[PDB]
């Protein structure tokens, strides 16, 4: 080992991984990604392997130092410590209903509203009740007799279409 | 509508059709933070190297080892792998990793 | 218990709901109760199964 | 080095009513105002637990089965009990767990140690007297950890060996009772969820002598027996355990 020997001759330091699995819990992992963060969006969570789709929210519940998921009475995982920062959030489902068509009879006209259940008119003419979100309905401050049934009180009728 | 109910004329009413099931937009993976590396400066840093006759056995085990670092330091002038790859050891879990 | 006969129809309909829920969680001889570990652990072959 | 205590004073060990002690959390989820079954390896309510004495001269460290999980109590004060040793035959044909705590700092080890019959602490009247392992020759796993430490404190400790994993659950209570276990509830927190992945079946307590011959302090540690059980569980809502229920007790909590 001089350092006028050629290549070949000179002295190489050599380091071998030898890795293996065996009948015991594995530990040596390589590092998992931990992307930003984003709230108030329906996005596809993966927080310490529990994965899911929902929208996270800030949480007023004070969670014991060891516990780090939450489960409603039906098993269902509804709050979550992120393991960044010490903070608990909120899993709301993501936004989903049914879609149902008001109309009258093709006879009488084509115009049509559409009813989205349980559904704000923000992340979908559009009126908010209490049933849903009603588009193409003019919502009017005369009370009628029921002629088509919305629900919680509201009905629409044609005259345009009405709720 | 009128697919739904199978009829070209519709009378009056209310009539569920779909469902509107919102998409979800991103997906955001969140982890603890990288703390107790595994001492990779210790066996590859280290003042004086063993001889062969007499070589060192190091056993590392509890942390988290960052392969891609020595892969893609460009000082190495032999890098062979013979049951693995680099993107394989960053996502296999190994009990046991001997120096 | 002068109310008893509404809260027996609540509680009935309420339970049927949970016990609805709480059948998402039995994984019916499958090797999981949930789908996304077996589309991410099998081959689509045994999957389908 | 090893060591012969030859003045103890025969005496068979003592039984007593575990009341509703041995309870805690099972999972890391939390749950707020709700009622929670669970099938786990729990310490059944008023069952008999074993009872051992330090006292002068009571010195008592018997080696025990450590069955499928163990509830210790520790009614303890100046801190005579300082770790355990877990294995299966206790020597260097098999692989131990070895947990200390020493007077500077908290040592999990995972060798194969020849241990001493007799393995204790000493305290000299400072802390100058170790006597656990004569020797320790492939060790496998190391972990140092933070302090975990009339009878003052009750200490109560679970220990599981789950699938290659060793959950320490652990509580430390505020008492004034002079000699049994208290009367109450107190869910114990996990603590450390360690991954030796060995086979357990001994245990044996270590104590700590005091020296002016040996002098043992006065403390009382007691032994219970985990079996597979389903206990309801009541979460208030600051998401704290506050009662439990053992279903296969009596028909009224049936
Ligand atoms: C303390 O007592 C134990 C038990 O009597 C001793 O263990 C014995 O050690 C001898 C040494 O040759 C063996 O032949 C026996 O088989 C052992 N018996 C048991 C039950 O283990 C122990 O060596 C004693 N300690 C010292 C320092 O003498
Ligand atoms: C992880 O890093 C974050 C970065 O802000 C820091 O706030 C936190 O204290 C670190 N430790 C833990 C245990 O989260
Ligand atoms: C060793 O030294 C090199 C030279 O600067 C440095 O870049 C590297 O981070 C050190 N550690 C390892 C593990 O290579
Ligand atoms: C506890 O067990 C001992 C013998 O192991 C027995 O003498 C005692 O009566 C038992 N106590 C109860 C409450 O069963
Ligand atoms: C664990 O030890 C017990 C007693 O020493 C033995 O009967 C059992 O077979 C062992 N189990 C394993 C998996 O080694
Ligand atoms: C406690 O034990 C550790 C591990 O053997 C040792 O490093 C430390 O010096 C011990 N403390 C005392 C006061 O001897
Ligand atoms: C355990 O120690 C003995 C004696 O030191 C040695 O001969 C044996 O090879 C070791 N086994 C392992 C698995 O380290
Ligand atoms: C829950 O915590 C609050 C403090 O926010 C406390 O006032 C209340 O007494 C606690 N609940 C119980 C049952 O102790």
């Amino acid at each position: 080992f001089q350092p006028t020997y050629g290549v070949g001759y000179q002295p190489y330091r050599v380091v071998v991984l030898s890795f293996e699995l065996l009948h015991a819990p594995a530990t040596v992992c390589g590092p998992k990604k931990s992307t930003n963060l984003v709230k108030n969006k329906c996005v596809n969570f993966n927080f310490n392997g529990l994965t899911g789709t929902g929208v996270l929210t800030e949480s007023n519940k004070k969670f014991l130092p060891f516990q780090q998921f939450g489960r409603d009475i039906a098993d269902t995982t509804d709050a979550v410590r992120d393991p960044q920062t010490l903070e608990i959030l909120d899993i709301t489902p993501c936004s989903f209903g049914g879609v149902s068509v008001i109309t009258p009879g093709t006879n009488t006209s084509n115009q049509v509203a559409v009813l989205y259940q349980d559904v704000n008119c923000t992340e979908v003419n559009v009126f908010q009740t209490r049933a849903g979100c009603l588009i193409g309905a003019e919502h009017v401050n005369n009370s009628y007799e029921c002629d088509i049934p919305i629900g919680a009180g509201i009905c629409a009728s044609y005259q345009s279409i009405i709720a | 509508t009128k697919c739904t109910l199978k009829s070209f004329t519709v009378e009056k009413g209310i009539y569920q059709t779909s469902n509107f099931r919102v998409q979800p937009t991103e997906s955001i993976v969140r982890f603890p933070n990288i703390t107790n590396l595994c001492p990779f400066g210790e066996v590859f840093n280290a003042t004086r190297f063993a001889s062969v006759y007499a070589w060192n056995r190091k056993r590392i085990s509890n942390c988290v080892a960052d392969y891609s670092v020595l892969y893609n330091s460009a000082s190495f002038s032999t890098f062979k792998c013979y049951g693995v790859s680099p993107t394989k050891l960053n996502d296999l879990c190994f009990t046991n990793v001997y120096a | 218990s002068a109310l008893g006969k509404l809260q027996d129809v609540v509680n009935q309909n309420a339970q049927a709901l949970n016990t609805l829920v709480k059948q998402l969680s039995s994984n019916f001889g499958a090797i999981s109760s949930v789908l996304n570990d077996i589309l991410s652990r099998l081959d689509p072959p045994e999957a389908e199964v | 080095q090893c060591v012969n205590l030859t003045t103890r004073t025969q005496l068979p060990p003592a039984y007593t009513n575990s009341f509703t002690r041995g309870v805690y959390y099972p999972d890391k989820v939390f749950r707020s105002s709700v009622l929670h079954s669970t099938q786990d390896l729990f310490l059944p309510f008023f069952s008999n637990v074993t009872w051992f004495h330090a006292i002068h001269k009571r010195f008592d460290n018997p080696v025990l089965p450590f069955n499928d999980g163990v509830y210790f109590a520790s009614t303890e004060k100046s801190n005579i009990i300082r770790g355990w040793i877990f294995g299966t035959t206790l020597d260097s044909k098999t692989q131990s767990l070895l947990i200390v705590n020493n007077a500077t700092n908290v040592v999990i080890k995972v060798c194969e140690f020849q241990f001493c019959n007799d393995p204790f602490l000493g305290v000299y009247y400072m802390e100058s007297e170790f006597r656990v392992y004569s020797s320790a020759n492939n060790c496998t796993f190391e972990y140092v950890s933070q302090p975990f430490l009339n009878f003052k404190n009750l200490r109560e400790f679970v220990f599981k060996n789950i699938d290659g994993y060793f959950k320490i659950y652990s509580k430390h209570t505020p008492i004034n009772l002079v000699r049994d276990l208290p009367q109450g509830f107190s869910a114990l927190e996990p603590l450390v969820d360690l991954p030796i992945g060995i086979n357990i079946t001994r245990f044996q307590t270590l104590l700590a002598l005091h020296r002016s011959g040996w002098t043992a302090g006065a403390a009382a540690y007691y032994v219970g027996y985990l079996q597979p059980r389903t206990f309801l569980l009541k979460y208030n809502e600051n998401g704290t355990i506050t009662d439990a229920v053992d279903c296969a007790l009596d028909p009224l909590s049936e």
